[PDB]
């Protein structure tokens, strides 16, 4: 197949600027230039893929040095010419001389970045560094205080005629060098410090009781100011720091919006749709039908949602009192019919295969509806543990005494102790949606509940209202609503597949127009399966 | 309840600052009583020397004769068209005929000796490549300090896409869903990887299926970051080169050739065109497919042909 | 199991401030120090002071211009002093501080000190958290490091052991150790950091070494928020390989808390958990490991994983309650030792981390006064108060 | 008055932008060979290659010159602000020696190269005689294309990172620091 090797890669290239790169460097294999192992190389991304056709070349062709890496370049022997006193004949054997990296060569003349962070984290770091620069002083002046102090005792058992001649080295009899010498330069002014230094090596126990006394009251002064900055400090810490720990939760509020609208899911279904097809057409020809599959394993995540979803039937204004009835009845009667449960046995008291061929409009508020399902789903699954550690929170008896715990949601009831953290969280998300939260501390709550990790339940009020508005597209569009009593009359729960999904499939492509898309929604009973599967412009084009 | 007024102490105010307690608390009685900021001979900056009556500024090792911040000159110093202009040979022995007794001075070299003469009068400066140099490789160009650039570098990132950046995208698409990177704007579709066929955008509630992609600087073609071995993307320095063109240097050890490449001739009559042969032509490569710096027409049958009997003549060895 | 730990700590190591807004801090230390002593650890360790390190000693990576300029470093006269800072790149991007040649003579003190105390064999594991520093080069200082101690105690452990691994755990590796150690073949260098437009901006897959140090140096590029899981995955195999492939008869581990989730310049997600289980499971090989920090650019995090650090090298389990220290007020509202890992994107996928772990198996299976030198004399150090 | 290049030499003052500006990469001054044999090896072959008209006398004029001329501009025009520091280090040896470095006895032919490229902008800055521009123009043409028949011999293209000769040696931290810097 030597003749047709080249015509394959052709059509396996595509793009004809890569041909033309491929035909190149297969020329300069050819002109004694590239040889075995870099033309491999370059194969292993041109032709990686296709193990038959790499396979063959590797059988054709006859297969069976140093790395040099960007970095870490060979210097020239002159520099390597340099005294460096402190070296033996097993040193020199092991250390090389003749390679050097330096940062400027890896960001080829353009610098390097930091991670970006949080505002919250940004003054995290500006109060550690205020933190930092108090207890530090206040530290090196302990160490400069047991310092003269050790004088001082020395002193205190001596005489005036060796008191008179005390000279000493600097360091003050210490392995210390100039610890002191930031101190009492830090202390006093830059000029004056020099001086009284000088005078402290060369007459000490005449300056050394007064320069003690000041470094005292210097000490006392910063201790007492480390004091009372400690309780602001604290206080701002404790809002600030889990807030810091956020990252992709602080922008929730936006990219919730941003990613869960139609045109999004569309493109994400349209991906997976695509990959699957052209890797099919590079594997095997037939084509699966399951993509983007959910898992219901839990019963009662469908009844929180209709406790949200009341919630908030009760607490907007913008419709009238009969839309909301009918909008609410829809609601329920949704999973009423689609997911086989007869009715919904929460529906008393403490309450605040099959394939589904469908428009754009209820592919959104079914994929909504998995959405919030799988954040629930990451709620509960963690709940067991979370409320667990919840409960076996043990305060420091210590902060106990002298008050250092963050009693701010403790105030309000917001606190999650002795009670279930998923019952507690479904009634905070009541109250959310009630709009009498004051959301910053919901998410607070949140982000010192579950250690941060509930983060994709910041905005289940914003994905609630969407999922509500979403279904009120359900019965004012026409052909949804045509849609919806057509599957009144699909749906019998009886053994009628594989004869009567072909004429549902063709009156709903009669039924709508061209430009809008279709979707194959299968629920199977058993396990509480779901599958979606994409078949847009598949049936109008023959 | 953060209080910056009377918890904020005295002694010790808002700290990376000092306060009057070092200077008026500090009492000790125990001792009982014209010039340039661009060095206009290499363009760039760093340590600065100036001249009193020149408004030129020049480097400490750009001066013909080298010196060092250790041991730099005292009193004025001067530059060599200063000591030309304000000095000898400009204010006393005014230039009337000098220039020729340069030539009749040192055994008629007069074919350079006037280029002898301005050297002593023009001020040092660092390389500098000829205009006429630039034209002919229009790949090439000049960057801000005077450093070399041609398409292999990337243009660098203006501020607002490198700081105020917003939080959501920082400096690589290393956090967070962006679905953008996935979809190119010139058609709407999707971008397909080169080595997996899959766009690979995930989903939104499970974020972690997604698979960062990157397009390319020169074909535009998609990559992800998980077949080509690299940890994330390629914003500042070099333009990112998928593995897929050709090498600028390339080593094959037989000491060793380079063959770094041929760089690129602008349009005019010194890029010259011949094809007569496909068959043998060892032409080391530098070629341009169709449908001295010479560049044959080559096509895909010669290469396709040349590449055969190649690996019929090696596959004795 | 049962192993004699030899702790390396000095009063001043934490009183060198490197500048105001300073990403670098060695006050970290002292509080480290205090949280071992106020947990009761004293009782089933033994602690020394190391000495500061000399001129000379100090020699033995490091130039001898290089060394002078350190010791002869000072803020006040640095108006002048500007050929030789830029040669060493030292005030640009590593500014000038007092006492600098002291807190080098300290931290390489420690780090030889802990290196002799593993040669001599008078302790199983060393720990030397006054000085961790791996970004020196020979005649070069960035990451706000400047004397490259690390290398000064592989030198002192290759004076007796055969062969040493050096182990890189956090963000911004340690590019002075792996140029030291790039053509030697006794040295294998293996880290873990992320790649791409960071600050070191060496190591690659390719950086495997030359001459007689090929495939002797491994580097592991990771990505944004790598969680604790991943990091396992990414961690003890390859550690299992390296182990079974070069057999190392002393390990340098750098630890430091760079890599957890809250870091100034740092973008790991590591938990406090996932960065003690790693050294758990690289003590339970039984060889001889000697540790470091010099990483972290937090602090109130870095002194409890340094804590835990060390109550998994004692072989104890410690409780997550914290008692009253003199800088008991640093850790956060709940007042735990627990460094909660954040929610950040994992955007490290599997199938990056294995084709990364296939390629380095395809490189490691190739593989199979100097008076007062020698160290192994200390102060004994045993008078500390530092419990409250 | 215009002055042309071969591209061949274009090129290879391109590539040492590159290496120096880019690569950061100076050039080898303990080479083999340097530019006062270029200039003895071009005479003496020209006088071996033509007869005896008289142009031997005005072409060894024209190589003193070009000797001399080189060891002027090494500090005027040449020396990329990188190398500058290397000039410096072998300039302090010499004073340190007791011997005077003329430029022609260490620096390779790509700084005569570079004299040679930024030669019309001198020329155009002198009130200089038109038929001895005429002559030192046909001079530089013939030295070129003498360049280009001995042209493999004299830039070969090598990688200081893997062989001992490159004509070009890696610039180190400490030198970056210290030219490019302060
Ligand atoms: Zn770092």
């Amino acid at each position: 197949e030597e003749v047709t090797f080249f015509e394959k890669a052709k059509r396996y290239i595509g793009n004809k600027h890569l041909y033309t790169e491929f035909l190149k460097i297969l020329n300069l294999y050819s002109q004694d230039i590239l040889d075995l192992d870099d033309l491999v190389e370059k194969v292993d991304f041109y032709l990686g893929s296709n193990k038959e056709l790499f396979t063959w070349f590797k059988n054709f062709v006859g297969y069976q040095c140093e790395a040099f890496g960007p970095s870490y370049k060979r210097l020239p022997k002159s520099d390597t010419f340099m005294p460096c006193s402190g070296r033996d004949d097993m040193c020199w054997e092991v250390l090389n001389d003749e390679w050097v990296g330096h940062p400027v060569w890896a960001s080829e003349d353009s610098g390097f970045i930091a991670h970006r962070k949080n505002q919250y984290e940004e003054t995290l770091f500006k109060i550690e560094e205020e933190r930092h620069e108090y207890d530090f002083y206040i530290e090196s002046n302990l160490r400069t205080i047991q310092c003269l102090e050790t004088i001082v005792n020395k002193i205190e058992n001596m005489t005036e005629n060796e008191k008179a001649n005390f000279k000493l080295p600097p360091g003050l009899g210490h392995t210390s060098m100039t610890i002191y010498k930031k101190v009492i330069r830090k202390v006093y002014d830059k000029e004056r410090g020099f001086e009284i230094i000088d005078a402290l090596h060369e007459h000490p126990a005449v300056t050394a009781p007064v320069v003690l006394k000041r470094l005292k009251q210097k000490d006392e002064e910063w201790r007492r100011a480390q004091r009372e900055w400690n309780k602001v400090w604290r206080e701002l810490e404790q809002k600030v720091f889990f807030k810091s720990l956020d990252h992709l939760g602080l922008t929730f509020k936006q990219a919730d919006k941003k990613l869960l609208t139609t045109k999004q899911l569309i493109s994400e279904i349209s991906s997976i749709k695509v990959d699957q097809t052209n890797k099919k057409i590079h594997w095997l020809t037939p084509k699966p039908k399951s993509q983007l599959d959910f898992d219901f394993p839990d019963k009662n995540i469908f009844y929180d949602i209709l406790c949200l979803a009341d919630t908030f039937i009760t607490h907007t204004t913008a419709y009238s009192n009969p839309d909301k009835e009918r909008l609410k009845d829809l609601l329920k009667y949704f999973i009423s019919l689609f997911f086989s449960i007869s009715f919904e046995k929460i529906e008393e008291s403490l309450y605040s295969i099959f394939n589904l061929f469908a428009n754009t409009n209820i592919y959104i508020f079914f994929r909504h509806w998995t959405t919030i399902y799988e954040r629930l789903l990451e709620i509960k699954q963690m709940n067991e543990r979370v409320t667990k550690e919840i409960n076996t929170r043990s305060t420091v008896t210590f902060a106990k005494d002298l008050d250092l715990l963050s009693s701010q949601l403790s105030e309000m009831g917001l606190d999650f102790v002795g009670e279930d953290a998923y019952k507690q969280v479904l009634r905070l998300s009541r109250r959310l949606i009630n709009g009498d939260l004051e959301h910053q501390w919901f998410e607070e709550s949140l982000r010192q509940a579950y250690n941060n990790k509930a983060f994709k339940l910041y905005t289940i009020d914003k994905v609630t209202q969407s999922l509500v508005k979403h279904a009120h597209t359900l019965m004012t569009d026409a052909k949804t609503a045509e849609i919806m009593a057509l599957f009144v009359k699909d749906r019998n729960a009886s053994t009628t597949s594989a004869k009567d999904q072909i004429i549902y499939r063709l009156q709903v492509r009669s039924h709508m127009s061209n430009t809008e898309n279709m979707f194959r929604i299968e629920f199977d009973k058993r396990t509480l399966h779901v599958s979606i599967q994409y078949i847009a412009l598949d049936d109008l084009t023959l | 309840k953060k209080r910056p007024k009377r918890l904020s102490s005295q002694n010790v105010n808002y700290d990376l600052k000092r306060r009057k307690i070092i200077t008026s608390e500090g009492i000790e009685r125990s001792f009982k009583n014209e010039n340039e900021d661009f060095c206009s001979a290499c363009n760039q900056s760093g340590s600065f020397l100036c001249c009193d009556t020149c408004p030129k500024s020049f480097h400490f090792l750009c001066l013909d004769p080298p010196i060092d911040p250790n041991n730099l000159p005292k009193g004025d110093w001067h530059c060599n068209e200063c000591k030309f202009k304000i000095f000898i040979n400009n204010s006393m022995a005014t230039l009337k005929k000098i220039e020729s007794n340069f030539i009749k001075q040192n055994n008629n070299v007069k074919i350079f000796a006037k280029l002898l003469f301005n050297i002593d009068s023009h001020n040092p400066k660092q390389f500098q490549l000829p205009n006429y140099i630039k034209e002919t490789f229009p790949a090439v160009k000049t960057g801000s300090r005077g450093q070399y650039s041609d398409e292999n570098d990337k243009i660098p990132l203006t501020d607002r896409q490198l700081f105020n950046t917003s939080y959501g995208q920082s400096i690589t698409k290393l956090d967070s869903y962006n679905p953008d990177t996935h979809i190119d704007s010139n058609s709407g579709k999707f971008l397909i990887c080169y080595k997996c066929n899959q766009t690979r955008l995930g989903s939104w509630s499970h974020p972690e299926n997604s698979r960062l992609i990157m397009t390319c600087d020169y074909c535009q073609t998609p990559w992800h970051l998980d077949c080509v071995p690299r940890a994330s993307f390629k914003n500042l320095g070099s333009k990112w080169k998928c593995p897929l063109h050709s090498p600028t240097k390339v080593y094959k050890k037989i000491n060793y050739k380079v063959w770094k490449k041929q760089r690129l001739i602008n349009k005019k009559n010194q890029l010259y065109y011949e094809p007569l042969q496909k068959i043998g032509y060892q032409n080391n490569g530098n070629i341009q497919i169709i449908p001295d710096f010479k560049i044959t027409q080559i096509d895909e049958n010669s290469i396709k042909y040349d590449f055969f009997d190649k690996i019929y003549k090696s596959k004795m060895v | 199991d049962k192993r004699r730990v030899a702790y390396f700590y000095d009063a001043d190591v934490g009183n060198y401030a490197y500048g105001a807004g300073h990403p670098m801090k060695p006050h970290r230390i002292r509080m480290a120090h205090s949280l071992i002593m106020n947990y009761g650890l004293y009782k089933k360790m033994e602690i020394y002071r190391a000495k500061p390190a000399t001129k000379q000693e100090m020699c033995q990576f490091h130039t001898d211009e290089y060394i002078d300029f350190l010791s002869r470093v000072t803020p006040d006269n640095l108006e002048m002093f500007k050929r030789e800072s830029v040669k060493f790149n030292v005030g640009d991007d590593c500014p000038v501080f007092d006492g600098l040649y002291e807190y080098c003579s300290i931290s390489g003190g420690g780090s030889m000190e802990g290196a002799a105390r593993l040669n001599r064999g008078k302790c199983d594991v060393a720990v030397n958290y006054a000085g961790g520093l791996h970004h020196a080069k020979k005649s070069e200082a960035s990451g706000f490091c400047y004397l490259n101690d690390i290398v000064l105690g592989i030198i002192e452990l290759l004076r007796y052991h055969p062969r040493v691994l050096y182990i890189d755990i956090d963000v911004h590796h340690g590019d002075g150790v792996e140029e030291a150690f790039y053509t030697t073949d006794r040295v294998m260098t293996c880290s873990f950091h992320k790649y791409g437009e960071f600050f070191p901006g060496t190591g690659e897959l390719r950086d495997i070494g030359v001459g007689a140090g090929k495939n002797y140096a491994v580097n592991v590029p990771l990505r944004d928020g790598i969680d604790d899981a991943t990091y396992r995955s990414v961690f003890e195999p390859v550690i299992k390989k390296i182990m079974e492939w070069y057999q190392p008869s002393a390990v340098v581990l750098q630890c430091g808390g760079d890599s957890l989730s809250g870091d100034r310049l740092g973008c790991f997600n590591l938990s406090m958990e996932g960065h003690a289980n790693c050294v758990n499971y690289v003590k339970s090989f039984g060889i001889p490991m000697m540790v470091v920090g010099g990483g972290g650019y937090t602090m109130r995090n870095v002194a409890r994983t340094w804590c835990f650090e060390t109550g998994l090298l004692n072989n104890v389990v410690l409780d997550k309650d914290l008692p009253y220290n003199e800088y008991y007020e640093y850790y956060g509202p709940d007042y735990k030792l627990s460094v909660r890992p954040s929610n950040m994107f994992n955007v490290n996928t599997p199938e990056y981390l294995d084709k990364v772990m296939t390629n380095i198996f395809a490189n490691l299976e190739n593989t199979k006064v100097e008076e007062d030198s020698a160290e192994a004399k200390d102060t004994k150090g045993g008078s500390q108060y530092a419990r409250d | 008055i215009s002055l042309q290049i071969p591209i061949k030499l274009k090129s290879v003052l391109v590539d040492d932008w590159e290496y120096v500006t880019k690569d950061k990469k100076i050039c080898r001054l303990p080479a083999d060979v340097t530019v006062e044999m270029v200039l003895n090896k071009y005479e003496h072959e020209v006088s071996q290659e033509l007869e005896s008209p008289g142009s031997q006398s005005q072409l060894s004029e024209y190589c003193a010159g070009l000797k001399l001329y080189f060891d002027k501009c090494l500090g005027n025009m040449l020396l990329y602000r990188l190398e500058r520091l290397q000039y410096d280090e072998l300039l302090k040896k010499s004073s340190k020696d007791q011997k005077p470095l003329v430029p022609i006895r260490i620096y390779g032919a790509i700084h005569l190269l570079r004299l040679i490229s930024v030669l019309p902008e001198l020329i155009s800055s002198t009130t200089m005689d038109l038929q001895s521009c005429q002559l030192l123009i046909k001079q530089t043409e013939d030295f070129l294309v003498w360049l280009l028949m001995h042209v493999d011999e004299y830039f070969n293209d090598k990688d200081p990172n893997r062989s001992d000769d490159a004509l070009y040696v890696n610039t180190s931290s400490q030198y970056e620091g210290v030219a490019l810097g302060m």
